[PDB]
């Protein structure tokens, strides 16, 4: 037997459904959702880290002129200065007092620490989904796990389950994301080969083990001071350090719908959007014939208390007379009232007790116990606590749900006004007919 | 290793929450709405202060 149901995407709230097959007793199932996970598909673009500058010793040539050649190293620079007269700790360096020169050079490499401290840029695509459920089946708890699409089927204790697909395609990730030690950011990183001197992306590489490095920092050599041997220079400071000090809040604290974020691997969990359809196939041996189940012949209902809070604030007592000892199901026939209990045991001449929750100011509903129905009614009071720490366990109200006393007053006013129109119209019809006939 | 903060005092009203905070060193406070519009806010607290939300 095939059964189809729809469940809203809310974690921590149980739901019930009724299975009805001709010739057999009815059966009631209970389901509850524990977790939902989304996972995108990722592709690497490049990584960034800090840099190091290399300066070999200067070359001092006295009573002569020096020169330098070009090289292929990144950010290479050379320059020649004249008029130098360096000193050391024991006296002047070279005998000549004029026509001396100095040569200096430098270039840029990749730091050793990039194997531990780095950031990575990714491009994201369509995500998959998965879910896990708890089902109450013939008095026992069982658990299932499956992908949230129609291409997976599982079997537990000879029952087949298929879940999905989801009603919504909403995802919290954009096309470009950045990951660093557990944080995920949305950022439009610059193109490869088009870096900037003082922002994110001055140093670029394709993998931590690669040898090719692109660099776009500024490097200019300046004149040495009188009487000293050194190599001064000017350069823009590292952009990776600057980003760490002003990166701002992460995606976990700003995302909507209450989603949570994890990074190893990148995931998003418990986003409350949409709803999930479910299909179940029940074997024939699980049913009981109507002739073997007990019968119940007389019922009455009374309701001693009601408070329409967010928790189970109701109590009810039902009297019954049963033909033989057995088991029975309990199910509500209205949508605004929910009953916690799933089944009861009946014998002889006695009474049973149940609990319910509802948002109605005036409560009327029907209860079904083993193919018979009873009518209950009572009045309800409002609560006193303003704020609680858990969600409501009942559905919302419509325009048709109004207290019985309020409906009575609407009827008298509307009816009374309408009569005055009705009597006035009859006078008009008579007068025209007389005037027509007299002429 | 990093420390953890002291418990605040909370009172209730109609559609509002009142909190009294006891800082020992600079601490960050933040909150957001669940649903479609998060409305993020952020603030640093360095002394005794009272807030309503
Ligand atoms: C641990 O160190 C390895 C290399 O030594 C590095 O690849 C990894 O990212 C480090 N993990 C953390 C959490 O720092
Ligand atoms: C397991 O089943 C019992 C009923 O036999 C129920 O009370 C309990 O809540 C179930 N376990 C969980 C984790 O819900």
């Amino acid at each position: 037997y095939e059964h189809v149901t729809v469940i809203p995407n809310t974690v921590g709230v149980p739901y019930k459904t009724l299975v009805n097959r001709p010739g057999y007793s009815p059966m009631v199932l209970e389901m509850e959702l524990q977790s939902v996970t989304l996972e995108p598909t990722l592709s690497l673009d490049y990584i960034t880290c800090e840099y190091k500058t290399v300066i070999p010793s200067p070359y001092v040539k006295c009573c002569g002129t020096a020169e330098c050649k070009d090289k292929s190293l990144p950010d290479y620079s050379c320059k020649v200065f004249t008029g130098v007269y360096p000193f050391m700790w024991g006296g002047a360096y070279c005998f000549c007092d004029a026509e001396n020169t100095q040569l200096s050079e430098a270039h840029v490499e990749k730091s050793e620490s990039c194997k531990t401290e780095f950031a990575s840029a990714y491009r994201a695509h369509t995500a998959s989904a998965s879910a896990k459920l708890r089902v109450l089946y013939q008095g026992n708890n069982i658990t299932v796990a499956a992908y949230a699409n129609g291409d997976h089927a599982v079997t537990v204790k000879d029952a087949k389950f298929v879940v999905g697909p989801m009603s919504s395609a909403w995802t919290p990730f954009d096309n470009k994301i950045v990951v660093y030690k557990g944080d995920v950011y949305n950022m439009d990183y610059p193109p490869f080969g088009a870096g900037r001197p003082g922002q994110f992306g001055d140093i670029q590489s394709r993998t931590p083990e690669s040898k090719d490095v692109y660099a776009n920092t500024q490097l200019v050599l300046q004149r040495p001071a009188a009487g000293t041997v050194h190599v001064p220079y000017s350069q823009a400071p590292s952009g990776f350090k600057y980003w760490l000090k002003e990166r701002g809040a992460s995606l976990q604290h700003t995302a909507p719908f209450g989603c949570q974020i994890a990074t190893n691997p990148v995931r998003a969990v418990n986003c409350a959007v949409g709803n999930i359809p479910i299909s179940i196939d029940i074997p024939d041996a699980a049913f009981t014939r109507v002739v073997d189940a007990p019968s119940v012949t007389d019922m009455s209902c009374e309701v001693p208390a009601c408070t329409h809070s967010s928790d189970f604030g109701g109590v009810a007592i039902i009297k019954y007379t049963a033909s033989k000892k057995g088991k029975c199901a309990v199910h509500s026939m209205t949508n605004a009232v929910t009953i916690r209990e799933a089944d009861v045991e009946v014998e002889g001449n006695s009474q049973l007790q149940i609990s319910f929750s509802t948002a109605l100011a005036s409560a009327e509903f029907r209860v079904q116990v083993c193919s018979t129905q009873v009518h209950c009614a009572a009045a309800c009071h409002p609560p006193k606590d303003h704020i609680v720490n858990y969600p409501a366990s009942h559905t919302t109200l419509g325009v048709q749900d109004i207290s019985t006393t309020a409906m009575s007053w609407v009827q008298k006013i509307t009816g009374g006004v309408g009569l005055i129109v009705a009597v006035a119209a009859l006078i008009l019809i008579v007068v025209l007919c007389v005037s027509f006939s007299r002429h | 290793r990093v420390p953890k903060a002291r418990n605040p005092t909370v009172t209730y009203g109609k559609n509002q929450v009142t909190m009294l905070l006891y800082p020992d060193h600079p601490t960050l406070l933040s909150y957001r709405n669940m649903g479609q519009e998060p409305n993020y806010h952020e603030e640093w607290v360095t002394h005794k202060k009272e807030v309503t939300l």
